[PDB]
RNA sequence: GGUUCGUGGUAGGAGAGCGUUCUAAGGGCGGUGAAGUCAGACCGGAAGGACUGGUGGAGCGCUUAGAAGUGAGAAUGCC
RNA sequence: GCGGAAAAAGCGGAGCCGUAGCGAAAGCGAGUCUGAAUAGGGCGCAUAAGUAACAGGUCGUAGACCCGAAACCAGGUGAUC
RNA sequence: GAAAGUUAUAAAUGAAGCGGUCUGGAAAGGCCCGCCAAAGACGGUAACAGCCCGGUAGUUGAAAUGGCUUUCCCUCCAGAGUGGAUCCUGAGUACGGCGGAACACGUGAAAUUCCGUCGGAAUCCGGGAGGACCAUCUCCCAAGGCUAAAUACUCCCUAGUGACCGAUAGUGAACCAGUACCGUGAGGGAAAGGUGAAAAGCACCCCGGAAGGGGAGUGAAACAGUUCCUGAAACCGUGUGCCU
């Protein structure tokens, strides 16, 4: 596919490695692999305190027998009003990993699938001499983006991540860091050539 | 109640019936009341018969 | 993101008993009606019959384990067939292959299936068969 | 916390390829006089852990 | 798409769904009036869902997925 | 566990399950055990699919669907009745 | 003991719209134009604000005290080889019997470790252990002491987070709560949040002793009137279309 610079001018062409941008989508695993990745984003920190836990209980209200009133064991019994609660949520972690193969299977997909739709912008450097976040507003028209994009980048490149941070719908990430939910979350996904370059050689 | 010269003293355990029912009890030191001077002065201390046994005051 | 479907049938919905008649678990929630197995962490343990003396205790026990048992990875003559002709297969080639992954005592051959390339298989242990075949083959059985 | 193996079960039983239980016979200690030589021959045997007993005690041997 | 035989039902098994709170992502509504609340002769096979008008005065749907403190008429239930 | 954003990968093969069973065991092994047996019979093989993860059902250990005793034990508080 | 550095405990500076117009009580909202961004965190502001305010990114800052890290001061200090005459190498100790306990191990064939009691070694030609025990071999040298880190927990402090609660929930306690109240005492132990953007919290008149009303006025609204957002149901009334 078409390799053209930060200005937005053409630069050849780029050939992308078939067995990461070319193989057939597998939905069902990127589905699996994107559930999976939010539920152990979850932090799991919410509790109740059941009929043990609340303050004071103790003794029981009154005699078993006698007074005509219904049979009760402790004020912080579940039917009570202050009561405890019954079972409700305890700390829990969310977190699973599909099996590694299923894994990279779904990074392989989700890759492919911007391919095939055309979501998928190789830029040949994209650098900045300083930080300057209007330079990159520009650079976005230049591209002609005006979505969410994920923008994957391996040159230290400090005053790209700088430039993109105050933009909304944008997100710099190493290329190391190229997650199936990152790629799920942006419409558009700009990668540099020698980002590429370290993708496939993980892939 | 507690030897001067050992640190020996009562310690609990089990008595133990056949049939194995268990119920707490304790082992005394064989504590003997004697003049020694540990310090430069004597004095009536309690010393177990096992501190006794070979060199000791009295 | 907005258009998620899990693959058809590995994902139910699960059953919430005691949440009204209409759904057929209401009320009673699946129990029936009274005893011990109609109570709150009801139920007797697992292999108990009611006072009927258990199955385990009706059969006596049996053997003892010994201490000092071997147990030998077993490699079948059909795996060799893998290795090249004319090949020296050693416990380490068969790890590195990964044909035996942990060598538990030691690496037995045994004769199940038939063997076509000429080897010479270094092993802990043989079956006759496995002697016999390698050889009918025209390899040399070496016992380390 | 995992499940514990009945170890009375343990002692007793064995796992067969297919994956039944096998067991040996109870009326095999003592009172000899009172079995004939083929109820001895027959009880010396192993046998098969039934269905309906397999199915009440499969939980208590799972490993 | 037809044909044939079926479709009373407690315990109970099986299936498909409704609605509630929260999350994500898309896409919306809302001071030209959100939610709630009140009324009605509307719609769906049910759970249920709209529309219109009053009150209300600022937040709330919808779609697809996900997660549950997810549905009450009875407990001499608790307030 | 290292690495890292309470990330994602990567690294980490120790271990686990499966790929062979039979026998109390020594052991032998597509067989093996019993047996003097080349017999018969038991369990196996001839009739390979497992494993990892998630979801449903059910079970086990946990209060384990919720409410309810009379009681038991431990440390205290009471002879202003 | 100093000195230097650094962190903490106050702070400082900090870009860009009074943009036009629509609705409105009010504009941060709609429509139409701009602009800043290492700052589009969060909150506030008469409805929803990167550009109105406090701020935020970034960049600066400490007289004083405390912590930390360095360096200096100060203080302290012998360590290799060769023989084996002799000497030393933890005694009521190890161990054993009896009685207990700890060991996953219920006295068992019961090693190992500890307690009470009684008995009681060897001591380099020595001693212990390898799950009764003996022999061989192997590995170790008890009966003296010290020792950071990796581990546990959180009354606290700082900064944050949540497919955690949202006033019968969440702490017992959002409110002067371990209060009120109950109990001789130990102890038990509540209920109870919301005027409005702003008090502009209703001058004045009228009935009434007052309370409370009705006007008038404020306000977007007073059917928002000092407990005052919404205001369901039970329950209590007035009126009347049809029936009795
Ligand atoms: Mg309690
Ligand atoms: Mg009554
Ligand atoms: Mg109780
Ligand atoms: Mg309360
Ligand atoms: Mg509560
Ligand atoms: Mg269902
Ligand atoms: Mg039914
Ligand atoms: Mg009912
Ligand atoms: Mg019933
Ligand atoms: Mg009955
Ligand atoms: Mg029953
Ligand atoms: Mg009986
Ligand atoms: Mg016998
Ligand atoms: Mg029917
Ligand atoms: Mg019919
Ligand atoms: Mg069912
Ligand atoms: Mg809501
Ligand atoms: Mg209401
Ligand atoms: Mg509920
Ligand atoms: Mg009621
Ligand atoms: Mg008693
Ligand atoms: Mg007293
Ligand atoms: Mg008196
Ligand atoms: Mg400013
Ligand atoms: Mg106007
Ligand atoms: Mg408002
Ligand atoms: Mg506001
Ligand atoms: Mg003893
Ligand atoms: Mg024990
Ligand atoms: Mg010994
Ligand atoms: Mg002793
Ligand atoms: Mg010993
Ligand atoms: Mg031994
Ligand atoms: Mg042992
Ligand atoms: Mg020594
Ligand atoms: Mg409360
Ligand atoms: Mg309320
Ligand atoms: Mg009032």
């Amino acid at each position: 596919l078409s390799l053209l610079k930060q200005d937005g001018t053409n630069a050849g062409e780029i050939t992308l490695n078939d067995t990461v941008f070319g193989i057939e989508p597998n939905e069902k695993v990127v589905v699996d692999v994107i559930l999976s990745q939010r539920a152990s984003l979850r932090q799991g920190t919410h509790k109740v305190k059941n009929r043990s836990e609340v303050r004071g209980g103790g003794r029981k209200p009154w005699r078993q027998k006698g007074t005509g009133r219904a049979r009760q064991g402790s004020i912080r019994s579940p039917q009570w009003r202050g009561g405890g609660v019954v079972f409700g949520p305890t700390p829990r972690s969310y977190a699973y990993k599909l099996p590694k193969k299923v894994r990279r299977l779904a990074i392989k997909s989700i890759l492919s699938s911007k391919v095939n739709e055309e979501k998928l912008v190789v830029l040949e450097g994209l650098t900045f001499d300083a930080p300057k976040t209007k330079e990159f507003a520009a650079f976005l028209k230049n591209i002609s983006v005006d979505t969410k994009a994920l923008i994957v980048v391996a040159g230290e490149s400090e005053n790209v991540e700088l430039s993109a941070r105050n933009l909304q719908g944008i997100t710099v990430i190493p290329a190391e860091s190229i997650s199936v939910l990152e790629v799920a979350k942006h419409d558009k996904l700009i990668i540099t050539k020698a980002a590429v370059e370290k993708v496939e050689e993980v892939l | 109640k507690e030897c001067v010269i050992t640190g020996r003293k009562s310690r609990s355990g089990n008595k133990r019936s056949h049939a194995m029912n268990s119920s707490k009890r304790t082992w005394k030191a064989n504590l003997q009341k004697v003049r020694i001077l540990v310090n430069g002065k004597p004095k009536k201390v309690w010393v177990s018969a096992r501190a006794l046994k070979s060199g000791k005051v009295e | 993101l907005h258009e998620l479907k899990p693959s058809e049938g590995s994902r139910k919905e699960r059953n919430r008993v005691g949440r009204g008649t209409g759904s057929g678990n209401g009320k009673t929630s699946g129990r029936g009606h009274k005893g011990q197995k109609a109570r709150s962490g009801g139920g007797v343990r697992l292999g108990f019959e009611g006072g009927q003396l258990p199955l385990f205790r009706r059969i006596p026990k049996r053997g003892f384990t010994n201490i000092n048992r071997k147990e030998f990875a077993i490699v079948n003559l059909d795996v060799l067939n893998r290795f090249e002709d004319g090949t020296e297969v050693t416990p380490e080639l068969l790890v590195e292959t990964g044909i035996i992954r942990n060598e538990k005592s030691g690496i037995k051959i045994l004769s199940n299936g038939n063997i076509e390339k000429k080897l010479t298989v270094k092993a802990n242990k043989f079956s006759a068969a496995a002697k016999e075949a390698i050889e009918a083959a025209g390899g040399k059985t070496e016992v380390i | 916390p995992k499940m514990k193996t009945h170890r009375g079960s343990a002692k007793r039983f064995k796992r067969t390829g297919s994956g039944k239980l096998k067991r040996r016979h109870g009326f095999t200690s003592h009172m000899f006089a009172n079995k004939s030589q083929k109820q001895k021959r027959k009880l010396r045997k192993s046998a098969m852990v039934s269905a309906g007993d397999f199915k009440r005690i499969r939980q208590m041997v799972a490993k």
